[PDB]
């Protein structure tokens, strides 16, 4: 669980990279 | 000697001639190039 | 009966070898009142040290590395880690763009005899034998002090950082001899 | 805890009025114990001191080598941390719990 | 291609009137470092001084370091005329238009050695009138000295 | 010289109620006094607007400049015309008298909304023939945000022991 | 994040704390009369890089003493050099004079000085005790040093139960004193010219005791040779620079704590920049070599590159290495970038294209290893008890 | 042939968009706004002279 | 003979100082106490030594040699932010003697005001420097003032001035470089033309105000439009993502959560800049740290999260005790138009047993079954022998030491 | 190239606010494409209108 931590800080760029678009993903 | 804003500055050493050269063009390659073929007949400023 | 010169002789002793002999020209001491009449065949001095000797000699410490300093560039630097079983041999990036490895003898050896005036004592602080085994790489190492067996090591074009080991061997072999396949 | 007993041993009262939990405690001991312990200066002496005794006892025809084997040891040795890089290393450890 | 030394060589030798194109040829050197253009006015003659700092009058903005500088050279200049005999001492009307323009662009920013070093300036050509102007205009700023008044009774 | 003109060209650049104009006044003989035109510039305008929205420096001996830094309608033409007022009151204290004068007004680039006033005056020669120090350096300082150094580090003071009687009387 | 700011500064302290130590102790030996005056320091996360510069370069103004017994201490500067010379006259009056004459002067002149405020009648029938008060009061102020090193804080005279002096309260007459000891060479005026004509008097070593036996010029030598006046930080995380401030604060004050490098700040010119363990940190998608060469832009004279000894660092500092070296033959000579240290040849280095890096990669970094006591930090993350750590480094001058 | 074979449709759109997007935006900066600095210079130039 | 002086600039000309929050709310917290009590209990201990000795009196009913004339009875006050002077010149008029002002500040224009107070009176009761207030304990160490008051935000003077940012209704395109000293570094221009969207978001949320639906959606508007002249490009873009801003400017009367985002937006980024959590966390624990035993210590907060921080450290630090919480007044908001939710807090330091005051009302029963667990745990420890760890211990000095300090 | 270059050697007054600054991020040593040029627009005739 340690690394999902760190999702929250990196920046909105290459957040969710093998991915276009952010609004489609598992939320 | 007084200077004006927009005169040609010589350096110290040196001083400018005139020079009137005269040359064929067909036996010469012309004047000088600034870029040339990459991967007989010479410059005449050369 | 040396002449001082500050040309190295190159004794090639083979094949991508060869010896650097050169002698880094012994200067005389300073004339002021601390350093005459000192016990040097005693080496047990017990004679009370002043704070006017400290000073006197902290301006003479100031004199010979202002000297020191003024050969600094020209010196070489440790690059790898030097090995240590009777000869010291290291590696180093000198300052003609290459990369040699030199080895260091305790005991003296001249480029035309080995008679000299100095003890095995003297010359492993003279030639650099005492400097070159306690320092590590990073530091400098003197040009004025005789190299036995430098070899340059092999260049190539394009810089070996960042380059996969993952190659196989014959590809490997093509790389590092300035051939690429 | 109470304020009475050390921190190490264990209170045997039972009772609660007058007393600090032990989350409590360990932020008053992260809280006070910020001072550095004095150096004592006369106790060692200073580099330049050390160097230049040994150079007294040198041979002057041998002086010239011993400062250019100084000169070229570029490397300082084991850095032991300075008394206030020592004080910025615990004022950070102390801002918070352990755990 | 060129060092620092080329260039001081190149100002040494050209004449006074060619300082307002070369400072406006090599100004990266001027722009932002007045060690640089004190350095520069230090090393010539006064009167390229004058002439470069006229010139970056319309273009930078000069501290009190530039104007000490000039004064410090012109001090030199009058030292060198009086050791070895031949040249001309260091008018006072320079020396008075360089305080001005000092005193015009800093105003109560300029130190007492700026006062000290025009005193001195305007005391070989016995101008004093000017020390008096110098020690009124000090004495309204409230900053009157000693060493002030000993250079004006020299004038 | 007997007649003097003066040609002032603005650039303006106008964004839906606003300006932005960059005057550079320019003489027409040497002479002229252009560091007392700027300081008249100078005091009639610190009072009506700060200086974070415009400066004036002088760039020759007969060309001075000013510009103005995206300001309202109202108050950009306030600037300009106080410009032109200590422009042509400089001249008339220095023995001349405003003879005829016209504007030009270009229309945009092709591209951009830059225009380019043209103002030009045309004098003749009229006139036959301890006050305060108010020291201001020509090219100025932007004074952004908080000062860097404090308010006493710009002025200089004598020391204690080296300072002396007044020898003239201050009243 | 200032949770990750905690262990970075917790594991990482003493490691780049003595890679900073390696790379000043040669900038000291081979410049030795560089003083930085102002200082900048990209991607300054932990303020580790600007308290070795205050140690290095001002040992006297710390809050806390450095231990002296070290080699770290003994540095090449101009102003270590002064600060070891007091802490060298120290230990001179302390070990090697036996004589207890000099007890004798110092509790005469503290029962002298006692009994003259109070008992005894006035300094006046005394004649020619000025060298009494000149001593009394460098005494005093030898003792207002005391008190700051004791305490640990400066400004420690106002928190004591004395009298306030009448006049100058906010220090206003202080900072805008016309100094009398900076002359510069057109300021002096009417001497004797035999004093300008008698070149090469103070060779002899006898002259050159008397020269640093008083004390009263070396005050006014340091007074000039300022170390470090403005500092200036870079930290664009904001967990990284509020633990940083708290490193630097109680030993480097006044510190300005810029948060982004522009184009625009290129224009403020520095003495010294120091990049330690930035160069690897910077994202690919703002663009390194524009970092580094504005970086060597902002220099008037030193500009020190420190990374940790790695592969890929050391490609970053090669590459580096090779964009400020690009910029020799673009005008002026004497501002052209020199490399000072490691590699002396300017050329490209033999290490990184040998050819035995090809397939072995240990003969890839030309780097050095600084050796420090590791703390109790390291040794609990290791497992392994470490009186000695090791950190390599690879630098760049 | 991963990276558009895990991507849908929708996805690749949004893709290509905010590419277009953002190459246009970086044209229009580069061709309105020279110099970098990070900021407008808020100011017309001061007039230059022949030197 | 000519007088030389400097021209004014509008700023200058123009300036208007700040107003006064509250006075003698302010005289009853900075001063009054037990450090009070026994401090005017000593005047009258030595008035009525003066009179046994035999000096001139009135009827009524009753270190080292250079320095050892040391001061009598005078209480000394720290002010980490003296602005205007108005509570620095409180505590000076109202206490009359035996009292003394430290004031500090980040700007070089409160060197106006602290000239202003030295004219009244000064050289023996005020003392001015030039610095944040985290940086007060590293120049006046521990048990340094009987009191210490903060304040926090930004003052009037600040506010209209056109060069020092804070203009929002100027109509003209002005710096907003919105910084309350030189010590800090790029200013709003220069933040938001460099900030990324990440770094912008995780900075907003740090003060409570403008939450992550809210703060997104502002960041979204700053990095995507910035090509940013001046301030008015930067103010149209924020009133256009959220609200237009309120009239009343900085200073709005109206609810925390029901403000626009707009003036959250501006309101935390003023406290981006100059660090005001940074500030504020230091100011604080520093102050109880500087502060004697039983001292005072005044921080006024006007935002809710410093209401929070205010809070939250009072209720961990074993010496602090909040002796009092007083809102203001509703008198001064209409005259000098201030925040309504402006309060004053009022900190005490404990000499002992700080933490047997707060189990009164805040001790649960799942606090001590944890309590119970982190004793059996031992997650109490810390570190002793360690490297730094051999090197640290308390305040008071051990006998291993004190033969050091006999030799140094 | 030719209606972007100034005529001859041209300098300007010196601010803080303007800087030109040489913050290229490529090399020095190319040239190409480092020229400041115009983008060509040409007229419609009067078929076009
Ligand atoms: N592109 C960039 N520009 C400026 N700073 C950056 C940067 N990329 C990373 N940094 C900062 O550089 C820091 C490097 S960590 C090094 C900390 C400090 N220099 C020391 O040696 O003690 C990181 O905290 C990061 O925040
Ligand atoms: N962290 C800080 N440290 C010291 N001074 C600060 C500060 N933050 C803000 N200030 C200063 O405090 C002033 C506003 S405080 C506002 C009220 C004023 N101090 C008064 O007593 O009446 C500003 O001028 C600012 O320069
Ligand atoms: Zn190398």
């Amino acid at each position: 669980r340690w690394a999902a931590k760190f999702y929250g800080q990196v920046t909105f760029g290459p957040r969710n990279y093998p991915y276009p678009s952010s609004r489609w993903l598992a939320r | 000697e007084l200077y004006v804003p927009g005169q040609q500055i010589i350096p110290p050493g040196l001083t400018r001639y005139r020079v009137d050269v005269q040359y064929q063009g067909n036996d010469f390659d012309g004047w000088w190039k600034s870029t040339t073929r990459q991967l007989s007949r010479y410059h005449a400023r050369t | 009966g040396h002449m001082p010169t500050d040309v190295p002789r190159l004794v090639k002793t083979g094949n991508t070898r060869h010896n650097r002999l050169i002698f880094p020209l012994q200067f005389p001491p300073a004339t002021h009142k601390f350093n005459r009449a000192f016990v040097d065949a005693g080496y047990q001095r017990q004679r009370a040290i002043t704070p006017a000797e400290m000073l006197v000699v902290r301006q003479e410490v100031e004199q010979l590395q202002q000297r020191v300093m003024r050969a600094a560039p020209k010196y070489l630097r440790v690059v790898r880690d030097p090995r240590c079983h009777g000869k010291v041999q290291a590696d180093f990036c000198t300052p003609e763009g290459d990369l040699v490895s030199g080895r260091v003898y305790r005991r003296f050896y001249g480029d035309r005899n080995r008679v000299s005036a100095h003890s095995t004592m003297r010359w492993q602080h003279i030639g650099g034998w005492k400097l070159l085994k306690r320092i590590r790489r990073g530091s400098l190492f003197p040009h004025n002090v005789p190299l036995y067996a430098v070899t340059k090591h092999a260049q190539i074009d394009f810089p070996n950082t960042l380059l996969d080991t993952k190659h196989s061997t014959v590809e490997q072999t093509a790389m590092q001899y300035n051939d690429p396949m | 805890h109470k304020p009475g007993e050390s921190g190490l041993q264990a209170g045997s009262s039972t009772t609660i009025a007058g007393k600090e939990t032990w989350s409590q405690f360990s932020t008053k001991m992260r809280y006070g114990r910020r001072r550095i312990r004095v150096i004592d200066v006369a106790a060692k002496m200073s580099y330049e001191y050390q160097m230049l005794r040994k150079m007294c006892k040198r041979r002057p025809a041998m002086r010239q080598w011993a400062v250019r084997d100084d000169f070229c040891d570029m490397n300082p040795g084991v850095v032991i941390m300075s008394p206030s890089m020592q004080a910025a290393f615990m004022k950070v450890f102390r801002m918070k719990e352990k755990g | 291609g060129y060092t620092f030394a080329d260039f001081l060589r190149r100002l040494e030798r050209s004449p006074d009137s060619h300082m307002a194109p070369l400072y406006h040829e090599h100004r990266e050197l001027f722009v932002r470092r007045h060690d640089m253009f004190a350095r520069v006015i230090s090393s010539v003659t006064w009167s390229k001084g004058v002439a470069l700092v006229a010139a970056a009058g319309y273009t930078q903005a000069v501290n009190v370091t530039i104007y000490r500088a000039l004064l410090a050279r012109m001090l030199l200049h009058n030292r060198h005329v009086r050791q070895c005999g031949a040249g001309s001492v260091v008018p006072w009307s320079a020396a008075l238009r360089t305080y001005s323009e000092a005193i015009a662009t800093h105003g109560n920013a300029v130190p007492t050695r700026m006062t000290l070093s025009a005193l001195r300036l305007c005391t070989p050509a016995r101008q004093w009138v000017a020390a008096i102007s110098l020690l009124m205009l000090s004495q309204a700023n409230d900053k009157l000295t000693l060493p002030m008044l000993i250079d004006a009774a020299g004038c | 010289p007997d007649v003097c003109v003066v040609q002032v060209c603005d650039h303006m650049q106008h964004d839906q109620g606003v300006k932005r104009h960059a005057l550079t006044i320019t003489y027409g003989a040497d002479g002229f006094q252009l560091r007392s035109l700027i300081r008249r510039v100078r005091r009639d305008l610190e009072r009506q607007l700060s200086s974070t929205y415009w400066q004036c420096y002088q760039t020759n001996e007969r060309a001075a400049f000013f510009v103005t830094t995206k300001v309202a309608n109202g108050t950009a033409d306030l600037l300009t015309t106080s410009v032109t007022q200590q422009l042509v009151e400089h001249t008339e204290s220095m023995g001349y008298s405003l003879a005829s004068s016209y504007v030009t007004l270009s229309p945009d680039v092709v591209h951009t909304s830059v225009r380019m006033l043209i103002h030009n005056f045309t004098f003749r020669r009229s006139r036959r023939v301890s006050e305060t120090i108010e020291a201001e350096p020509n090219i100025p300082t932007m004074h952004v945000g908080p000062r860097r150094e404090p308010l006493n580090a710009a002025e200089s003071i004598p020391p204690r022991n080296e300072r002396a009687v007044n020898i003239w009387t201050v009243d | 994040s200032t949770n990750d700011a905690i262990g970075y500064f917790l594991f990482r302290g003493a490691a780049m704390y003595a890679g900073m130590h390696r790379v000043f102790f040669e900038l000291s030996k081979q410049l030795p009369h560089f003083v930085p005056k102002t200082m900048l320091d990209f991607g300054a996360g932990t303020g580790t890089a600007i308290l070795v510069a205050k140690e290095v370069y001002d040992p006297g103004s710390l809050a806390y003493p450095l231990y002296r017994s070290l080699r770290q201490t003994m540095q090449g500067n101009d102003s270590s050099r002064t600060h070891q010379l007091s802490e060298l006259r120290y230990d001179l009056k302390r070990l090697q004079r036996n004589n207890e004459e000099k007890k004798k002067v110092r509790f005469m002149a503290v029962a002298a000085l006692l009994e003259r405020g109070e008992v005894d009648p006035a300094d006046l029938p005394e004649d020619l005790k000025r060298e009494i008060a000149e001593v009394a009061t460098a005494a005093a102020t030898a003792k207002k040093d005391r008190l700051v090193r004791e305490a640990h804080a400066r400004y420690r005279d106002v928190v004591d139960g004395t009298e306030w002096e009448s006049g100058d309260p906010l220090g206003e007459v202080r900072a805008s004193t016309e100094d009398p000891e900076d002359v510069i060479d057109g300021e002096q005026g009417d001497g004797g010219d035999d004093g300008e004509a008698a070149k090469g008097r103070p060779k002899t070593w006898w002259e050159k005791l008397i020269d640093v036996e008083n004390e009263t010029a070396r005050t006014r030598a340091a007074r000039r040779l300022r170390p470090l006046q403005e500092v200036t930080a870079v930290e664009p995380s904001p967990g990284m620079m509020e633990i940083g401030t708290m490193v630097l604060h109680d030993d480097v004050p006044n510190v300005t704590w810029k948060r982004y490098l522009l184009p625009e700040d290129e224009a403020i010119q520095h003495d010294l920049v120091v990049a330690a363990y930035s160069l690897s940190e910077i994202a690919t998608s703002e663009n390194r070599r524009r970092i580094v060469q504005q970086l060597w832009k902002m220099t008037k004279g030193v500009l020190v590159f420190v990374e940790f000894a790695n592969l890929n660092n050391f490609n970053i500092l090669m590459e580096a290495r090779d964009w400020i070296l690009e910029e020799k033959d673009v005008g002026l000579w004497d501002w052209q970038p020199t490399i000072v240290a490691p590699c002396p040849h300017e050329h490209r280095c033999p290490l990184r294209h040998c050819k035995t890096g090809v397939k072995r990669k240990r003969m890839r970094i030309c780097s050095t290893e600084a050796h420090y006591r590791s703390t109790f930090v390291e040794v609990w993350a290791r497992h392994m008890p470490l009186k000695v750590g090791i950190e390599p480094i690879s630098y760049l001058i | 042939w991963f990276m558009p074979y895990l991507w849908s449709k929708e996805e690749k759109a949004a893709r290509q968009k905010s590419m277009l997007a953002d190459l246009e935006e970086v044209e229009r900066r580069k061709n309105e706004h020279s110099s970098g600095r990070s900021a407008p210079p808020r100011t017309s130039p001061p007039p230059q002279f022949v030197r | 003979m000519k007088r030389i002086v400097v021209p004014h600039r509008w700023s200058e000309m123009n300036r208007v100082e700040h107003p006064p929050l509250m006075m003698k709310q302010l005289f009853q917290g900075v001063c009054g106490g037990l450090r009070w009590l026994e401090t005017k209990s000593l005047a009258q201990y030595l008035a009525v030594r003066a009179i046994e000795e035999g000096y001139p009196s009135t009827p009524g009913v009753r270190s080292l040699q250079v320095t050892k004339q040391k001061r009598l009875v005078s209480y000394d006050v720290l002010d980490c932010t003296l602005g205007s002077g108005y509570h620095a010149g409180a505590v000076l008029e109202n206490g009359g003697p035996y009292t003394r002002v430290v004031a500090l500040d980040c700007d070089h224009d409160a060197m106006h005001a602290a000239r202003d107070l030295v004219e009244e009176f000064g050289g023996d009761r005020f003392r001015f420097y030039c610095c944040k207030m985290s940086e007060a304990k590293a120049m006046f160490g521990e048990r340094s003032f009987d009191a210490i008051m903060i304040d926090g935000g930004v003052s009037d003077t600040q506010l209209e001035d056109p060069e020092r940012g804070f203009l929002l209704d100027d109509e003209g395109g002005h710096r907003l470089d919105m910084r309350f000293g030189p010590q800090m570094g790029v200013g709003a221009l220069e933040y938001l033309n460099t900030v990324s969207q990440h770094t912008l978001v995780s900075s907003l949320l740090a003060y409570g105000l403008l939450e992550y639906g809210q703060a997104m959606k502002m960041s979204r508007a700053i990095t995507r439009r910035k090509p940013f002249v001046d301030s008015r490009e930067v103010l149209t873009c924020i009133e256009q993502a959220g609200d237009e801003l309120p009239e009343g400017g900085w200073r709005s009367q109206g609810s925390r959560r029901k403000s626009p985002m707009s003036w959250k937006f501006l309101t935390s980024l003023r406290c981006i800049i100059n660090n005001e959590m940074y500030e504020l966390r230091q100011g604080i624990e520093n102050a109880l740290l500087m502060l004697r035993d039983d001292g005072r210590l005044v921080v006024f907060s006007r935002l809710p999260w410093e209401e929070r921080l205010v809070r939250g450290t009072v209720d961990d630090h074993p010496h602090a005790l909040l002796s009092y919480v007083e809102d203001i007044s509703i008198d001064d908001v209409q005259i000098y138009g201030f925040t309504r939710h402006a309060k004053m807090w009022v900190i005490t330091r404990a000499a002992s047993s700080a933490y047997a005051l707060k189990n009164t009302t805040t001790l649960t029963e799942e606090k001590f079954r944890e309590s119970s667990v982190r004793w059996l745990t031992g997650m109490y420890a810390g570190q002793t022998h360690g490297f730094p760890a051999n090197n640290f211990t308390f305040e008071n000095f051990e006998r291993k030491e004190w033969v050091t300090l006999r030799r140094n | 190239r030719a209606a972007m270059s100034p005529g001859g050697f041209s300098t300007g007054a010196v601010t803080e606010e303007n800087f030109q600054p040489k913050a290229t991020g490529e090399s020095h040593r190319v040239t190409r494409g480092k020229a400041p040029k115009v983008t060509m627009e040409k007229g419609p005739s009067n078929l076009d209108r």
